[PDB]
């Protein structure tokens, strides 16, 4: 909050603007990376209520309805196993929506094969 | 009044291991759930500390060099150790510091005292023979009393920038002979503005009269060296563990 | 140590933020690391010099932080492009590519 | 946004344009309730001072100190302060003050400074190069000069080696200036170490008595005992205030804490080594200093070809501290929140997106 | 004098470390490409043209 | 080996630790690259005589 310090800092020009622009570029780059990785489908697929897949079990990778986070048991284990002018911007995609994207991808690759990645 | 004690039994001084004792709070700063690395006068872990006894006939009251700091450990019962003697020449030529704890309070004085060659106190089952004169006083401070072996008293004395820091900790132990192995961080008790040179110290004991008898007590002297400690602070803000950065490569 | 890669990324980001915080405690040759102490203890002709030293030290620290953040951003972008390629080719189809 | 982007046409998107900063309302100062005034009267208005070889040192602590009476006085010819501003002596808090009072002559007043030489600097009184404190010198021709000479003020003229800082030498040993062992008897090449000033009121200002009081302030990582007479205000919490806790200046929103400080622990620091909690000097209460709600001001707009309507996002700022909607990203002003879900047009963050159809979020 | 030498050498060392980081990133990209070629050309037959 | 130079260098903070950490990361990254490229098999196959 020192005004004299800012007055002396104005002699150095637009260094602060360059640092802010670089950090803004990194921040939008993270959202672009998440968008490219997870948002590869525009249809949100769901599995059928009856899990008749010819004996194949997907309970460890499908989302658990009992959990409020709507995550898979494996995803729940993964989330449990990971532990002055500074601000942290939240990611554009929340963990619930990323879990929803993975659920849609799992439902597509289980119920529709590779056809959903190339079309309907 | 001074009395020569001529009924002592000759014995060499003992030595023992410091283990992980002698840690104190470097500052008045609360820290919660963090690891802090600090560079200060600290006592080395597992070091060779000098062990002195008071048993009956042993009466160990020598004068030792202060160096850069003093760690005083006391396995004490019935309060034989009452105070300390701090100075350079320990006579009226220079100015000396006196720490005493009698039956009522603690007195801290910075004056020109004439110390006896053998200073002690005495309990009759009423005897004060520690000085003969006091000429020029500059600082007086009267405070509340700080105090099988039942009590363990840890003290750290430092002379930094003319400031005498006394750190202390009381610990209830039940070990018969040696220092117990464990961790106990010493809280800062009192900072005295003295601004004087101190290079030598001497413990003050108390006699038991029923000649004289020495009560059962044992104390340990360790020396502070400049080093780095990594201190662990818990949720409640007490130091529960420490790492000596110059002891071994694992702690490094 | 199954999830060491994500824990390494989180630890690197946290350590970089902590290092950027701890760079504020260095005086960079000034009398103190606190601006209020300099502004209260010295006249503006010498406080200007001390604040200038703090400004250039903190600016160098911030430039170092932004440069290493850009390098890590390039590395994470490469990893994310690889992850998107694996998402397209391994999940959305069957890949003939070995390993 | 046009000013920030240096363009008159703004493309559709979100642009970080400014930095919101909550500004402190009032100033709160909390000091311990010490009302006994520091003994500067005994230091400055003593009947007789001491000679410069036996300069008098007084310890000042555990009192409120008033430095206004020193500054406004029109007798102190020299008021040279090193490391502290002389006007800002009243503001700061210290732990211990050392008052070194002595009497010298006029030409040797300039030797009482860090880094000069002379007989007083070498053999009588040496100041350290890192001295933080003030030197107050005033003429005392009426009190320390006598017609016929006032010879009770002495200075050490001969010594083997130069003095250490804050060291005194009251020894009276006959200095041998030759190669003859003369057994402590004055004579040829054996001189007394102490020489008298011999002050007379007819003597010039170079050889007139000047009383010098050197105040040395030491500020450690210790609770401050010497402070100014600044009044302690009432405790106003949960508001963005400038604060001064026992010399610990800052700005923050002080609240009620649940931390259990030990009695010696005055303030507190976090994992990032920033001061986050203090003890109240008066009521011994622990107060959490959270800092101010700084945020990024971003402007969300469509293209200027489409419309001129904008929305403002305050990042990480609650809506009560600034068409107002609360998001996890921050407070959004100017966008109507709807319950319907559409595709993301302008990203806001935390699952929030904005679009134009008015601006909706 | 040592302050001038320290800031000059520190700037030179930071420049060297920045160049080493950029070259290390380039070599890491090349090594990832080489590992991809080792997996797909040596350990199998690739349908990828060129 | 100048101790005065190191005492002046300590005023600048942990720049040297940062540079050593970056160089150590590059040094282990080279071994990681070689490990990824060449160590793609855990069995040492031998040609017939
Ligand atoms: C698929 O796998 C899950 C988990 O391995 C099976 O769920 C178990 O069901 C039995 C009884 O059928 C329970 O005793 C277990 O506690 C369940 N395990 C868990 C982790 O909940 C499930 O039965 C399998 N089959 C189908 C069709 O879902
Ligand atoms: C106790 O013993 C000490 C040491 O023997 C005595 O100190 C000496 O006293 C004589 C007395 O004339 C002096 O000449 C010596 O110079 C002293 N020694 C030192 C090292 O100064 C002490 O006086 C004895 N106490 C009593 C009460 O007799
Ligand atoms: C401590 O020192 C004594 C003598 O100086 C020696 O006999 C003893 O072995 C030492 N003990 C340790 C643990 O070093
Ligand atoms: C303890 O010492 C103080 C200091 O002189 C004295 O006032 C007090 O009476 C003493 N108490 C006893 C029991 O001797
Ligand atoms: C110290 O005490 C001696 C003995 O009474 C006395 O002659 C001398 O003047 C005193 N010095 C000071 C500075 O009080
Ligand atoms: C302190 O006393 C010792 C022994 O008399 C002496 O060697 C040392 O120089 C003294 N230090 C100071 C600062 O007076
Ligand atoms: C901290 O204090 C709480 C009580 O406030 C106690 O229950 C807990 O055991 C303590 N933890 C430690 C590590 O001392
Ligand atoms: C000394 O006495 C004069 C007499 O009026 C007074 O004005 C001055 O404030 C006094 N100085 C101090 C430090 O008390
Ligand atoms: C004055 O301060 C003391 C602590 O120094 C405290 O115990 C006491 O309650 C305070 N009194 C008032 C009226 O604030």
């Amino acid at each position: 909050d020192s005004t004299e310090c800012s007055n002396l800092l104005l002699q150095y020009g637009s260094f602060c603007t360059q640092l802010n622009r670089a950090l803004t570029g990194i921040a939008v780059e993270q959202d672009k990376n998440t968008q490219e990785v997870f948002a590869q489908v525009k249809q949100i697929y769901k599995t059928p209520p009856i899990k008749d897949f010819g004996g194949f079990n997907f309970s460890q990778i499908l989302p658990d309805p009992s959990k409020p986070s709507k995550r898979s048991p494996i995803e729940d284990l993964l989330f449990n196993k990971v532990t002055n002018g500074l601000t942290v911007l939240p990611p554009l995609l929340t963990d619930e929506m990323i879990a929803q994207y993975t659920s849609a991808l799992l439902a597509g690759t289980i119920t529709s094969g590779w056809t959903f990645g190339a079309g309907p | 009044q001074c009395v020569n004690l001529t009924t002592r039994t000759q014995l060499p001084p003992a030595y023992t291991n410091s283990f992980t004792r002698g840690v104190y709070y470097p500052d008045k700063v609360f820290r919660s759930s963090v690891l802090h690395s600090t560079q200060d006068l600290f006592l080395p872990f597992f070091s060779n500390v000098t062990w002195f006894h008071a048993i009956h006939k042993r009466f160990d009251n020598p004068v030792l060099p202060f160096n850069d700091g003093v760690y005083f450990a006391s396995t004490e019962k019935s309060n034989i150790i009452r105070g300390w003697i701090f100075g350079t020449t320990l006579d009226s030529k220079t100015q000396s510091l006196l720490i005493v704890n009698n039956a009522t309070n603690v007195v801290i004085k910075v004056c020109e005292f004439q110390f006896c060659n053998d200073p002690f106190l005495g309990v009759y089952y009423s005897e004060f023979r520690v000085y003969s004169s006091a000429n020029n006083c500059t600082f007086e401070y009267v405070s509340q009393p700080f105090l099988n072996f039942k009590n363990l008293r840890e003290f750290v004395f430092k002379n930094i920038d003319g400031y005498f820091k006394i750190y202390s900790k009381h610990t209830p132990i039940n070990l018969v002979r040696d220092l117990p192995q464990g961790f106990s961080a010493l809280e800062p008790l009192v900072d005295l503005p003295i601004g004087i040179n101190i290079t030598r110290f001497q413990t003050l004991l108390a006699l038991h009269r029923s000649g004289w008898t020495a009560g059962a007590a044992a104390y340990y002297v360790g020396y502070l060296q400049p080093r780095t400690f990594l201190l662990k602070y818990n949720e409640n803000g007490t130091i529960t563990d420490a790492v000596d950065c110059a002891l071994d490569p694992l702690s490094e | 140590s199954a999830l060491g890669k994500l824990q390494d990324v989180v630890n690197q980001n946290a350590q970089a933020l902590n290092t950027l915080v701890k760079q504020l405690s260095s005086n960079f040759g000034a009398i103190s690391s606190v601006l209020n102490d300099i502004l209260s203890r010295l006249d503006p002709p010498e406080a200007e010099v001390q604040i200038d030293r703090l400004i250039t030290g903190r600016l160098q620290s911030l430039q170092t932080y932004v440069t290493q953040q850009l390098i890590r951003a390039a590395e994470i972008r490469a990893s994310a492009n690889l992850a998107a390629t694996k998402m397209s080719e391994c999940v959305l189809g069957q890949s003939k590519r070995v390993d | 946004t046009k000013c920030t982007l240096k363009s008159f046409t703004v493309e559709k998107g979100i642009y970080q344009t400014s930095n919101f900063r909550v500004q402190p309302t009032e100033s709160i100062v909390r000091f311990p309730n010490i009302t006994n005034l520091c003994p500067f009267g005994e230091v400055f208005n003593a009947t007789r001072f001491a000679s410069v070889y036996a300069w008098n040192r007084k310890r000042i602590s555990n009192c409120v100190a008033d430095y206004s009476v020193l500054y406004n006085s029109a007798s102190f010819s020299t008021f040279k302060c090193y490391g502290v501003s002389p006007t800002k002596l009243n503001d700061l808090c210290f732990t211990n003050v050392y008052a070194d009072s002595f009497v010298i002559r006029g030409d040797e007043v300039r030797q009482i400074a860090p880094g000069q030489t002379g007989k007083i600097a070498d053999y009588n009184y040496k100041l350290p190069d890192d001295f933080t404190g003030c030197v107050i010198a005033w003429n005392s021709n009426n009190l320390d000069s006598k017609v016929g000479g006032n010879y009770n003020y002495r200075y050490r003229l001969f010594r083997k080696s130069n003095l250490k800082p804050f060291e005194r030498d009251i020894s009276t040993e006959i200095y041998q200036a030759g190669s003859t062992p003369c057994n402590g008897v004055i004579g040829f090449n054996c001189y007394f170490p102490l020489q008298s000033y011999g002050f007379q009121p007819t003597n010039g200002v170079g050889y007139q008595p000047y009383r010098v009081v050197v105040l040395s302030f030491e500020l450690l990582h210790a609770p401050a005992t010497v402070c100014g007479p600044k009044k302690s205000t009432n405790l106003v919490k949960n508001k963005c205030v400038n604060f001064n806790f026992n010399g610990l200046t800052g700005t923050g929103v002080l609240t009620e804490s649940n931390k259990k400080f030990l009695p010696f622990q005055q303030f507190g620091r976090d994992i990032a080594d920033t001061t986050d909690a203090v003890r109240d000097p008066q009521t011994l209460e622990i107060l959490d200093i959270t800092p101010c709600s700084f945020g990024g001001v971003s402007v969300i707009t469509p293209g200027t070809n489409t419309s001129n309507q904008v929305a403002v996002l305050y990042q990480g700022v609650n809506c009560t501290e600034v068409n107002v909607f609360q998001t996890r990203a921050g407070c959004l002003i100017g966008a109507e929140h709807v319950n319907n879900s559409y595709e993301c047009d302008i990203p806001i963050g935390a699952g929030i997106c904005a679009s134009y159809q008015s601006i909706i979020a």
